[PDB]
């Protein structure tokens, strides 16, 4: 923080709108200066949801990025505890995804890798500043009015102290699905960790499987498990996706699926760097384009 | 809405209370399986203990005692188990029916 209050005080009374969360909710609102915003009203639960409002406000005040979620304001008065951010027009990748509703068809694959290669370059900006996520999911990458990825809610994520290289150790947190196999069997966290966590969120893309863990079908329950025993050696499948037709060109097809294979990788020893997830990303956009 | 942990864990009891399907009956599911598509029994079961699963996984993230978030949110829990409550006393009434063949 170079400026120090951007301390906000109590808007109105509560427009019952958008997204609602498990320590807190969130809803639309309107400022006084015409602001469209984002109010993340975490008085539900107060069940240690302090740490993480006060964790989201240190590793937010490096906000200086197009692909990070800008915090505008802050509370905790009156028993209350508020943040606020600029209103996503588009809410959430995964409600593009085979969520639910609004027409006009699916996104395309051109655009849905503008958007991997946007997060990418959030992620990776962020172990440029030694902070790990932890929370990385559809769910919390979130888009504007043009589709600009950004990445949202930072009240798990951790920062480091030798910057870039930290392997440190803590407490298990995350999302079911998301979770690095490798953090949670052994305790170890590591840059690397959101790295497999981004590697589903691939598969996600990819498969419209937005439903990640599915608590339905056969052995193919986790996706980062189903996934991974096609496009490593079972059958590189064309067939794991929604209705993308004949609109993804072979070669690029290999390198998204290759790219997010290597995420998944059940060592972190293994796993690319965020840096190289996103060339690899560019590199199969590009991919999609010159004669023989 | 808005569902607290101590109405989940409320709702949980209430489903491992009645994931169970009373003597004479489960007599002649493994001596009288009236047909094949009476595997509803050990289909159901099976996503009972799933659904069970979730709901104390569930528990343990708000209660503070774990860091994993499970997936869902609290009333999707709810809403999960109190159908499985059902599919339980439908399994006992299509049995009873069934069996009294």
């Amino acid at each position: 923080p170079l400026v120090d209050l951007e301390e906000a005080t109590n808007n109105f009374d509560h427009k019952f709108l958008i997204g609602h969360g498990v320590f807190g909710k969130v809803y639309k609102g309107v400022l006084r200066d015409g602001a469209k915003v984002a109010l993340k009203r975490r008085t539900p639960e107060s069940s240690q949801g302090i740490e993480e409002f006060e964790t989201e406000i240190e590793t937010l005040s490096f906000c200086r990025h197009p692909h990070l979620v800008s915090l505008i304001g802050f509370c905790d008065e009156r028993n209350e505890m508020i943040l606020i951010y600029k209103y996503m027009e588009n809410g959430n990748l995964k409600r593009h995804l085979y969520g639910s509703d609004l027409p006009t068809m699916s996104m395309s694959w051109e655009q849905r890798l503008e958007i991997c290669i946007g997060a990418a370059r959030g992620l990776h900006y962020l172990h440029t500043r030694a902070i790990i996520h932890r929370d990385v999911k559809s769910i919390n990458i979130l888009l504007d009015e043009n589709f600009v990825p950004k990445i949202t809610d930072f009240g798990i994520s951790k920062k480091g102290t030798e910057l870039d290289q930290t392997h440190l150790s803590t407490v298990v947190k995350g999302t079911l699905g998301y979770i690095d196999p490798e953090y949670f069997i052994k305790g170890r966290l590591t840059e690397k960790s959101d790295v497999y966590s981004f590697g589903v969120v691939l598969f996600e893309v990819l498969c419209a499987r937005s439903a990640i863990v599915q608590s339905l079908p056969r052995e193919m329950v986790n996706l980062a498990e189903w996934a991974v025993e096609s496009h490593n050696n079972g059958q590189l499948e064309q067939i794991v996706d929604p209705n993308l037709a004949d609109k993804i060109r072979p070669e690029s097809l290999r390198k998204f699926g290759d790219t997010a294979v290597k995420c998944l990788a059940l060592s972190s020893e293994d796993r690319p760097s965020m840096g190289d997830v996103l060339w690899k990303l560019e590199y199969a956009l590009r991919l999609q384009e010159s004669v023989i | 809405d808005n569902v607290t942990s101590s109405q989940l864990l409320s709702v949980r009891h209430q489903l491992a209370e009645s994931a169970g399907l009373p003597r004479d009956q489960h007599e002649f599911v493994s001596s009288q399986a009236p047909q094949s598509l009476r595997n509803r029994y050990n289909n159901l079961y099976s996503h009972t203990q799933r659904t069970l699963d979730m709901a104390d996984m569930q528990h343990r993230y708000m209660t503070g005692a774990s860091g994993i978030n499970p997936g869902m949110l609290p009333h999707e829990n709810v809403d999960d188990m109190r159908s499985a409550i059902t599919d339980w006393s439908d399994m006992r009434e299509a049995l009873q029916h069934a069996m009294g063949i």
